DNA sequence: ATCAATATCCACCTGCAGATACTACCAAAAGTGTATTTGGAAACTGCTCCATCAAAAGGCATGTTCAGCTGATTCAGCTGAACATGCCTTTTGATGGAGCAGTTTCCAAATACACTTTTGGTAGTATCTGCAGGTGGATATTGAT
DNA sequence: ATCAATATCCACCTGCAGATACTACCAAAAGTGTATTTGGAAACTGCTCCATCAAAAGGCATGTTCAGCTGAATCAGCTGAACATGCCTTTTGATGGAGCAGTTTCCAAATACACTTTTGGTAGTATCTGCAGGTGGATATTGAT
C-alpha cells in the first residue's frame, strides 16, 4: 500500500511563515506540489544538458546555479540566485 | 461484459451555450453563426492529439486504464503543461 | 544527528531533494552543495506565491487560498507569468479583462 | 415589457463568467466525446474519472485561450464580431 | 524617360529574394549591435566568427517569419500595407 | 558622422528582409518597429548564450554558446554544431 | 568478428549510438536492442531527407546537395516540415509564395 | 588535436545509397549532423522519460519504439517503427 | 491595338573554392570472452475504483422579433514606391598575439557501504471551522421617454 | 432629467464537508561513520583563430514626384442577441466485479571487467571538378500611347 511523498508539509511550514491565518484548500496545495516537481525538472534539467555540454559528469550547487539564471526571469533569478548561495555558505559553515 | 452501446456523434454535445459560455470567459461579446461548428471541429483535433499520446502511455505501461498521470504527461508533450492533477 | 536542512536554515527537505536528482538521472554524480541549493531555490519560490497568493485570499475575503488565488498571484505578477506562461492551473480562471472597444456608448 | 439592448446582456455575461472557474461544458456530454475519440483509437479502454476531469480541464483553458487570441483577430479587423477566420488567423500564428 | 508602377518592383524583389538565401543584413553592422548588446552582460568579451554567424542566421530566420505573419495579419485587416500593429498583433499571440 | 548601432541595421535591409516575407507594402513605422523587435531578440537570445559561456569560464562566446541558447529559447538551428 | 551494425544490416553506427546512450544519462541500464533500433530510425530518417533533396537537387539543375535543397525537401513535405517545424536550416532560405491578393489585376 | 566525431561517414554512405551520382556541400553535411543529433536526443529523450514513468531501470526497444510513435507524423512513426523492428529481427537472428 | 524600355532567359565559357582522394598511422572506441549482478515478467491474489445502474433537479432547443453590425460604395487626401543623384561605410585581405584547448598533477570531495536513528506517510477514529448557498431586503444599472 | 423594471449588492444565517487534530505505528527513509576511488581545479603552454588595421570595393542616404492605398463617411440588408416558452438529459448518490497494483520468485539479460582488433578521425598532401559568375543575343513583361 506504497507511500505517495510529496511537498505538502514543507508548502504548508512556508506558508505558516508568510500567512500565520491563511489556510489552503488540498486543490491548491496540488497545484503547489506541481508546481515544486514542474520548476525541480526544469532546474534539474536545465542543470543536466550544462554538465554534459562541459563534459561535467557533476552536477554541483554551481551548475545549479547557472540553471537558475537560465530558467527564471530578471528579479526572481536575482533573489534565488541569492538564498541559495546563502544557504550553501550556511551548510558549509556547519561542518 | 455484455454489449457496450454505440458512441457517435457526441461532438454535437459540445453545445451552442457551452460553447457561447467559453467564449464569454474569453471575453467575447459578439459571435458569429459559422463560431460554433468551427470550435467544435478544433475542439476535436485538440482531443485528438492528447488522447492519441496519452493512450500511447497506457499502452506502454500495459494497462486498460488510461489515467490522470497519462494526460498529464500527454498534455506536458504538447507544451500545455497541467497542474493539479499529479502534474 | 541534525538534518541538512536544519543545517542550512531551510523549511524543504535537503535530504528528499538530494534522492530525487539521484534517481532521476540528471548526471553521474551528485555534489553536497547541489541539494541544499535547489532547495533553497525552490524554497524561496514556493514563498513568493504563497505571499502573492494570500494576498488574493485577502482581498476576497477568504481565509483559504484556493487554486483561483493562485492563478490571480502568477497571472497579476509580470515574472510568475513568464515562469508559467506555459502552465495551467486547474479551476484558476482568468483575469477579468474586457477590450476597450466593446465597452458601450463613448 | 422591458428589454436590454443587445451587448448588454453579452457584457454581463462576460463579467460573470470572468469572475468564476467552474467548467462550461457539462460533464458527461463532454464524457462521451472522450470516450468515442479514446475508442476510435483503442477499443476496450477505461477512464479514471480524474483522468475525464484533467481532459476538461486542459480543454477549457485552451479552448478559453484561443477565444481570447480570436476576440484580438476580430478587432484588429476593426469588427467586434468573431468568425472562422478569426479563429484561423490565431491557429496559424499559434503554429497550429 | 519610362517608369515602373508602384508594386511592381517589390514583386520583383519578392520573387528575387524569395529564391535566394544570402543574409540580407551586412555582417559588420550586425556584428556590432550583436556585441553592443552582449557587453550589458559581460564585458571584455572575444565572439567566434561562427557563433556571430549563428545569430545573424537565426536572427534573419526569425525576422523572415514574422514579417510573414505581420503580412497576414495585414490581410486580415483588408490592408495590403504592414503597420506597427500587424507586427504587435503577431508577437502577441505568438506569445512574445 | 556619429551613428546608433541599432540605426546601423537599415532600412534596405529591413525592407530586403521584409521581401522575403513577401510583403509588398511596408508602413514607414516598421523600421523602428522591426529595430525594437530586433533588440528584444537580440538580448534573449545573447543573454543566454553568455550564460553559457560564463560557465564555461570563457572570455569568448563560442557557436555552441549560441545553439544551446537558440535550442532553449525554442529557436533551434541547424548548422553550427552539437 | 563483425561489427553490430552490419548484424542489422545498417549503415549507421549501432557500436556509437549504444555508448552515446550510456553517457548520456538517458537510463541506468540499456538493453541490447535499443541502440540498434535507434540507429535503425536514425539512419531512415536521414535517407528520407536525402532522398527528397537529391530530387530538388535535380530539380534545380544540381548533382551536388547544398542547404537550399535542404529546406526545399523539408518544407514541402508536410511531415518533414511538421517533425522541424521548430528548427532553421541555415542558409536555407524560404518557399516562393505569394499571397494571391497582393498579385495586380489581370 | 583532439577527436571531433560526427554521423558525417554514415551521412555520406547512406547519400550514394538513395543518389549514388548525388553529392553533399560541408554546410548540407553539417546540417543532416544537426539533424541526426537533434533526432537522436529527442527520441532518446522521451524512451528516457517513458522508462521512469514506469519505474523503470533500462531504456529498451520497446521504450525507443514508443517514444518513435510519440515524436514523429503518422507516415514517417510509420516507417521508423518498420525499419526499427526489422533491424532488431535481423539481428537477433545472427549469430 | 504598336512601340520601346527594360527585365529575364538560355547556352555556353571557365577558374578555383570546395570537395574528393589517400595513407601514414595511430589512439581510442568497438568487439569478444567469463565472471557476477540484478531487473523485471509470471504467477498469485488483496482490494480500490471503475462502470453501471435508478431518481430528481436543472439548462437546452426553438421561434419570434428587431437593434445595430458588417461590408459595400464612394472618394479625397497623405503616404509610401520608384528612381534620379553622387557619396562614405563595409568588405576583403594580411599578421602579431590572446586565449582556448591539450596535458599532468594530486587532493578534496565524491561513491561505496554497514549499522543506527529519525521522519512522513496513513490509517484509524477525532471534534473543529470556512464558506457555500440560502434568505430578504436595501441599492445600482439600464433603457423608455 | 424622470421613472421603473431588473440586476446587483451585501450583510446576516444554519449545514456541512472538507480541513485540521492525534494517537499509534513503521517502513523507509535519512543521518552517521570510516573505508577507497577519483573528478576536476589548478598550473603551465602550444598554436589556432580572433581583433585589428589597411586597400579596394560597392550600396545606402536624400530629395523629388505622384500613383494608388488607407480610412472616413454613408448606408441598407440582414445576421445575431434577447427572451418566452416547452420540456428532456444531466447530475448525483448507491452497490457488485474488473483490473491494477502489491507482493515474491528467479532466470534471462545486463553489467563489469579485461584483453584483442579495428575504424574512423586527422592531416599531410596531393588531386580533381561543379558550378558561379561571367559572356551575348534572343524573347518576354511591362507600360506608355
Ligand atoms: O423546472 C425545471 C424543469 C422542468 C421540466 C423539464 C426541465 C428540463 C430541463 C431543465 C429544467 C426543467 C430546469 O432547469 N428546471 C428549473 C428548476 C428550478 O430548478
Ligand atoms: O563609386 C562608389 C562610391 C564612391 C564614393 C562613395 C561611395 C559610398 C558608398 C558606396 C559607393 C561609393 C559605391 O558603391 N560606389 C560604386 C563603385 C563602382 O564600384
Ligand atoms: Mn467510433
Amino acid at each position: 500500500k506504497t507511500r505517495k511523498e510529496s511537498y505538502a508539509i514543507y508548502v504548508y511550514k512556508v506558508l505558516k511563515q508568510v500567512h500565520p491565518d491563511t489556510g489552503i484548500s488540498s486543490k491548491a496545495m496540488s497545484i503547489m506540489n506541481s508546481f515544486v516537481n514542474d520548476v525541480f525538472e526544469r532546474i534539474a534539467g536545465e542543470a543536466s544538458r550544462l554538465a554534459h555540454y562541459n563534459k561535467r559528469s557533476t552536477i554541483t550547487s554551481r551548475e545549479i546555479q547557472t540553471a537558475v539564471r537560465l530558467l527564471l526571469p530578471g528579479e526572481l533569478a536575482k533573489h534565488a540566485v541569492s538564498e541559495g548561495t546563502k544557504a550553501v555558505t550556511k551548510y558549509t559553515s556547519a561542518k | 461484459k455484455r454489449h457496450r452501446k454505440v458512441l457517435r456523434d457526441n461532438i454535437q454535445g459540445i453545445t451552442k451555450p457551452a460553447i457561447r459560455r467559453l467564449a464569454r470567459r474569453g471575453g467575447v461579446k459578439r459571435i458569429s453563426g459559422l463560431i460554433y461548428e468551427e470550435t467544435r471541429g478544433v475542439l476535436k483535433v485538440f482531443l485528438e492529439n492528447v488522447i492519441r499520446d496519452a493512450v500511447t502511455y497506457t499502452e506502454h505501461a500495459k494497462r486498460k486504464t488510461v489515467t490522470a498521470m497519462d494526460v498529464v504527461y500527454a498534455l506536458k508533450r504538447q507544451g500545455r503543461t497541467l497542474y493539479g492533477f499529479g502534474g | 544527528a541534525k538534518t541538512r536542512s536544519s543545517r542550512a536554515g531551510l523549511q524543504f527537505p535537503v535530504g528528499r531533494v538530494h534522492r530525487l536528482l539521484r534517481k532521476g538521472n540528471y548526471a553521474e554524480r551528485v555534489g553536497a552543495g547541489a541539494p541544499v541549493y535547489l532547495a533553497a531555490v525552490l524554497e524561496y519560490l514556493t514563498a513568493e506565491i504563497l505571499e502573492l497568493a494570500g494576498n488574493a485570499a485577502r482581498d476576497n475575503k477568504k481565509t483559504r487560498i484556493i487554486p483561483r488565488h493562485l492563478q490571480l498571484a502568477v497571472r497579476n505578477d509580470e515574472e510568475l507569468n513568464k515562469l508559467l506562461g506555459r502552465v495551467t492551473i486547474a479551476q484558476g480562471g482568468v483575469l477579468p479583462n474586457i477590450q476597450s472597444v466593446l465597452l458601450p456608448k463613448k | 415589457p422591458h428589454r436590454y439592448r443587445p451587448g448588454t446582456v453579452a457584457l454581463r455575461e462576460i463579467r460573470r463568467y470572468q469572475k468564476s472557474t467552474e467548467l462550461l461544458i457539462r460533464k458527461l456530454p463532454f464524457q462521451r466525446l472522450v470516450r468515442e475519440i479514446a475508442q476510435d483509437f483503442k477499443t476496450d479502454l477505461r477512464f479514471q474519472s480524474s483522468a475525464v476531469m484533467a481532459l476538461q480541464e486542459a480543454s477549457e483553458a485552451y479552448l478559453v485561450a484561443l477565444f481570447e487570441d480570436t476576440n484580438l483577430c476580430a478587432i484588429h479587423a476593426k469588427r467586434v464580431t468573431i468568425m472562422p477566420k478569426d479563429i484561423q488567423l490565431a491557429r496559424r500564428i499559434r503554429g497550429e
